[PDB]
């Protein structure tokens, strides 16, 4: 089993404590109260920080001091009645508040916002400019979780809201759901564990004719034997209109899922099954891909891995054979194509063989019945290179969040990957070009001095937004958001040896300053970087 | 099928290949038995060699019967030529499909270390005939001897094959007459042996071995009459021996063959 | 997932290099050649060191210097012809020698010895006193491996030799076998992977009416799905006489096996499947048990565990329901008792319901046919306490060998366990009394200065013999055998704090010397030890 490589550079808390931190202060400055940050997102040129009771906005471009200040603040607190109901049902006082868990650009002037609202999920529209709500509050059921600790997906496509969460206080009814957008609402079949079995929702992307959902769930493949969690990707047709009067009315007619394969192959293959995070679709080396982080189960020796998946290999798995169980007592086997109905289950109305069908409502019953009973594909999606790009199996924490710069370097053609973790440690590696990886940097970015207050010391990275234009990776914790420079170039001062040995796409030795600096595609200046090797041949 | 082997001076032996009726522990699928000149011999039809660990026989593994329902090996034909005996078999393909094979043993090899088995068949015009129906050993005749670049008195195996590898019980009419010079069969086996003794690949005989087994590289010269050692055996192979297709039909299925030279 | 506890004391190579080492020298002293030690065993008062070409004997009781000397030497080299045949078949020159892999007391005057003999296994009898052979050499086929690197079992019971190894040069035909002892030879069914599937043989014990075999093998339970290795225990009846004319003639009629359960239970259980070692039967806390070390698969994040098994829980599993596969395509399920023949498969002739049967030869066919086709039990053997006694999941090496002192302390009633590893590191823990464990000591005993010679530095512990009477644990490496004191008592000199905090059963503070010393059940002197706690309340 492959050993953990060493990073070229290590940035200790000693160094990184100088990175600017946001803790919700306006300019001018007094005792701090925990922020309970939920998520961060950059849209346009504004950094949005979703939290308890509030969304804070940060002006990314004019932030130029030791402390990152708040520009504007949205305020949405739960009514007392809702808080009371929440407490009455046995939830702790700290849980019974409005935690913002959905924040999306609806259009150029409108934010779509949902909050747990003390275990009574609710949704509202806000003017982007004034951050004031307009129109009426409306249900967040199936759109926003009740519990701020739960993972959830929300995404707009062509005006329609795709969401994955639970519909009920007790969180028994997990669902993948679509509403709004002048289209019918659709959901996964309630209480059908062949569709979903205790899922943990991770990510959704809009790609082509489909929305793809990434999640993990209990694997029915292992029904017999023990409980095992598998990672999944699932497709739905963007144009789904639901089933007929007789089958899958008001449900998806295009829902299929498949195991993702993240493994180190061997005498026996070693799988990383616990999906932690997935990027948006990224163009890399001429291919549309996502990157994903996986860990081993919590009741096991801890390990993390990063695998990449080509959107074509994903599309491909859904053209293959379906899985089935010939009997409550048999193993799962592929369905022979001869037994697959026409039109093919999972193909969108108005597709090649299906121009005859104006909408899914007109699909025949044998097709709808088949997909209702065979949501699972036989094969697993292969990873690019058929093994992880990156491994960590010698640390006590897990890799979680992931961000990617696919245009790093003077020539904007290197792929650098940033990896967050449970312990506030960021990892940086270069994707060789798509085979392998080089471990550039490990850094401790959690700042106890700015972030450990009001009795909270929680080093879990809750989100990362990479922003090329400001040269930064914004890293969210529960109590603070940190601005981290993409590179530590100027750090090497006048030591050319260290600069060149860094082998870092962002960095190079400039012969006009006699110093190491970050390189920009606008620089007409002459630089020196050896990335393909770190040949020093002293000393500093 | 059986083949009697007895030279001047030797007492005699009988090679028998047979289906075993899923009774793999009762009956060897292939073996050598004594066939003494004296009918009253106390050794008549005993195994040529019987030891606790090494006997002159091959048994079908339980594993194979477990993998394929009603798995069995059918022995269509058998013959002696030069220093070897040959058996032609049909059997289900271990993970329906059937595989027709040539099995070769040294005439003098009581430990059965010489066992080699290779698939065979023929093709013509995009059509593959890989399901053996019948066979017959004979001389080539002048035309075939030329085509095969062999001498007039060298042996040639003539065979009937049905189309494809499926439908053993209900073959289509599409069938072919094919010829295999013994010389090319032996040559392709020798080369398989040499490749294996150079350490290339695996024995490739899943049905008998029950697992992938690596070829062992070893300083052993392989000649036309190599008779095996306890390494690199029993020996299989995935690449078919191709015969020269002589005649095809799609109308009335070919069922038998005999041949001579006039 | 539980973290690794810290040891109370750590003995670095600095300290342990003073332990006496055997490297095959007679008294008097010259360049060293690798010994290629295979195994060690103490019988009577002599330590036997089985190696290439030789068995070395050490006089345990009169060994009192920095170097452990050889007393006597058995010499058995392969004939040149056998060496030639071995090389001709492509084996490396270093492999084509006689490696001693079986050494057993046949009776008070006779050693039974088998050697690989250059891939031509062979067996011989030796006079214990003179270490000279008498009588003729005879076959080692099925009794001794061809390959010195292969694991094998050999054991005498009532004059009969029980052995597990491969019968063939190519090592395809793995077997559990019995011969000699004026009894019929028996073997497992050749080429039946329901009986054995690529097994790795670990240990056998003689207990009651049975011999129990411990091994690992590919699990047919996971046929569908991937290749997975499971640990097993298997029974055979000591009085087995083989089957009838029609069924299992010359084969075991009493062979049954079962999965061993070594796991940390949780949301999903985490199994340690790769069985490394197993002790002999040990009386502990009024129970007959074995202890076993398990690791994770080699293609996985490394981890080791120690579980204990009660001989009654083992016997018990073999009374339960058999496993079966209702079809080549179904999962493995329990066989209903109604379908189990009478007499019961696996019960010994002349047992309770079976006095009617003089020997297994007279067993009925439905019984023999059933056991021939159902060697596997449905249930797994539970471990004592239903979890490991000890875990190591933060190191790069695996736990392997195991030795146990079940009579440690002034009152000979503590259970101390010694654990070897791949890196020459010994671990020492106390078994709480049978719940849990306390981590007393970690020590590096490999001695580079004495053991790293002739180009070999191999830190793998190949055997351990605990010898109470000499107060020592003898630890075998490929090139050397080390004598390690059971306790490091006198080490604490006059520091009572350290002595008491050691919490070590062997150690105590003696008030007559004002010093820490090892305690013996013969000592009339007054001691002080606090094992149930290490309360110091300074300083040294
Ligand atoms: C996960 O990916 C690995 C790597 O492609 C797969 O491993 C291969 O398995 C096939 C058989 O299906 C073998 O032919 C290859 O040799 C294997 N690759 C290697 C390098 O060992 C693995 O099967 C995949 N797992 C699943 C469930 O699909
Ligand atoms: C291995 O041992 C563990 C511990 O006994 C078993 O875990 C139990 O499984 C049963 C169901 O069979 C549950 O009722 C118990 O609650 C489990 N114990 C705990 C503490 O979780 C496990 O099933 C065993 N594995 C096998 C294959 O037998
Ligand atoms: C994005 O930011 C610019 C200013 O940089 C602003 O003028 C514009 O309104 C924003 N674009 C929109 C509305 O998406
Ligand atoms: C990136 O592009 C530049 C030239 O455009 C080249 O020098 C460098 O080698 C390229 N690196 C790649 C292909 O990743
Ligand atoms: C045919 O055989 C002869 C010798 O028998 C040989 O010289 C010649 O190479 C062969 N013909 C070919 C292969 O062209
Ligand atoms: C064991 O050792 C004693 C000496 O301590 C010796 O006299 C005796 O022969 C040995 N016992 C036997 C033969 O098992
Ligand atoms: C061991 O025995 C002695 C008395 O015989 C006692 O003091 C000590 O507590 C015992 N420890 C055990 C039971 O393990």
């Amino acid at each position: 089993f492959p050993e953990d490589s060493e990073p070229i550079s290590i940035s200790h808390g000693n160094y990184t404590k100088q990175y600017p931190v946001f803790v919700g202060h306006k300019p001018g400055r007094t005792q701090r109260h925990r922020l309970d940050i939920q998520m961060i997102m950059i849209m346009n040129r504004t950094l949005y920080v979703a939290a308890r009771d509030h969304i804070y906005t940060v002006d990314i471009d004019t932030s130029h001091t030791e402390e990152i200040y708040c520009s504007k603040k949205l305020t949405w607190k739960s009514r007392q009645a809702d808080v009371d109901t929440c407490r009455m049902k046995g939830k702790h006082k700290d849980e019974c508040h409005n935690f913002i868990k959905v924040l999306l650009k609806k259009n150029d002037d409108t934010l779509f916002v949902c909050g747990t609202n003390a275990f009574n999920p609710s949704c509202r529209n806000y003017r982007v400019d004034t951050l004031e709500t307009f129109g009426d509050e409306f249900s967040g059921m199936a759109r926003c979780p009740y519990d701020a600790k739960h993972a959830n997906i929300a995404l707009f496509a062509d005006g329609k809201l795709y969401s994955a969460t639970v519909t009920d206080f007790l969180a028994i009814d997990a669902v993948i759901y679509r509403s709004l957008g002048d289209s019918p609402t659709l959901r996964t079949v309630k209480h059908d564990s062949k569709w979903l079995k205790e899922p943990y929702f991770v990510q959704a992307v809009d790609y082509g004719d489909y929305i793809y959902f990434f999640f993990r769930e209990i694997a029915v493949e292992y029904n017999t034997m023990g409980k095992v969690v598998f990672p999944r990707v699932a497709q739905v047709c963007k144009n789904d209109m639901g089933g007929s009067q007789r089958v899958l009315e008001k449900q998806w007619t295009s829902f299929l899922k498949a195991r993702l394969n993240c493994s180190v192959p061997g005498d026996s293959h070693f799988y990383f099954n616990i999906l932690q995070a997935v990027t948006d679709v990224i163009r890399i080396n001429g291919r549309d891909v996502v990157l994903a982080t996986f860990s081993t189960p919590y009741n096991s020796i801890p390990g993390s891995a990063v695998c990449a998946y080509d959107m074509l290999d994903i599309a491909n798995v859904f053209t293959g054979r379906f899985k089935e169980q010939k009997s409550p007592d048999s193993t799962w086997t592929p369905v022979p194509d001869e037994r697959v109905p026409k039109p093919r289950p999972g193909c969108c109305a108005g597709s090649s063989s299906l121009e005859k069908y104006a909408t899914s409502n007109e699909f025949p019953d044998d097709t709808l019945n088949f997909i209702k009973t065979h949501p699972l594909m036989d094969e697993a999606v292969p990873s690019i290179i058929n093994r992880p790009w990156f491994l960590r199996t010698m640390v006590r924490y897990r890799l979680t969040k992931i961000a990617v710069d696919n245009a790093a370097g003077p020539y904007q053609n290197h792929t650098v990957v940033f990896l967050g973790s449970e312990k506030g440690i960021i990892l940086k590696f270069l994707a060789r070009i798509l085979n392998g990886s080089l471990f550039l940097e490990e850094m401790n970015v959690y700042n106890p001095e700015k972030c450990s207050y009001d009795g909270v010391e929680d080093k879990r990275i809750m989100g990362m937004q990479l922003d090329r234009a400001s040269g930064s990776l914004y890293v969210a914790f529960s109590t603070c958001v940190i601005k981290v420079p993409l590179g530590r170039c100027e750090r090497h001062g006048k030591c050319k040896k260290t600069c060149i040995a860094s082998r870092d796409p962002y960095c190079g030795w400039v012969r006009e300053s006699g110093s190491c600096a970050h390189l920009s595609p606008l620089s007409r200046l002459t630089f020196e970087q050896d990335i393909e090797r770190g040949n020093t041949d002293g000393d500093c | 099928y059986g083949v009697i082997v007895r030279s001047e001076g030797e007492d005699g032996k009988l090679f028998i290949g047979t289906a075993v009726d899923g009774k793999q522990d009762y009956f060897p699928t292939l073996s050598s038995r004594k066939l003494p000149r004296d009918p009253e011999s106390s050794a008549m039809l005993d195994y040529e060699l019987h030891s606790d660990f090494v006997s002159s026989l091959i048994k079908i593994p339980s594993d194979t019967l477990a993998l394929v329902s009603h798995f069995d090996i059918f022995y269509i034909y058998g013959f002696a030529s030069g220093g070897f005996v040959y058996f032609l078999t049909v059997q289900p393909e271990t993970p329906l499909f059937y595989t027709s094979r040539i099995v070769r043993l040294c005439k003098d090899d009581p430990k059965f270390h010489s066992y080699v088995s290779l698939p065979f068949g023929c093709t013509r015009a995009g059509v593959e005939y890989r399901l053996l129906q019948a066979a017959y050993l004979a001389k080539p005749g002048e035309a075939l001897a030329q085509a095969f670049n062999i001498s007039s008195d060298e042996d040639v195996l003539f065979a009937i094959f049905s189309k494809g590898q499926k439908q053993y019980h209900h073959p289509p009419d599409d069938s072919a007459l094919c010829a295999f010079p013994i010389r090319a069969i032996n040559l392709q086996i020798k080369e398989r042996l040499q490749s294996c003794y150079h350490g290339e690949g695996n024995l490739e005989l899943n049905w008998l071995l029950g697992k992938d087994v690596q070829c062992t590289k070893a300083p052993v010269p392989i000649d036309d009459n190599f008779c095996g050692l306890d390494i690199n055996q029993p020996l299989g192979g995935s690449t078919p021996v191709e015969g020269l297709t002589l005649y095809t039909t799609s109308r009335d299925r070919l069922t038998s063959v005999a041949s001579y030279v006039y």
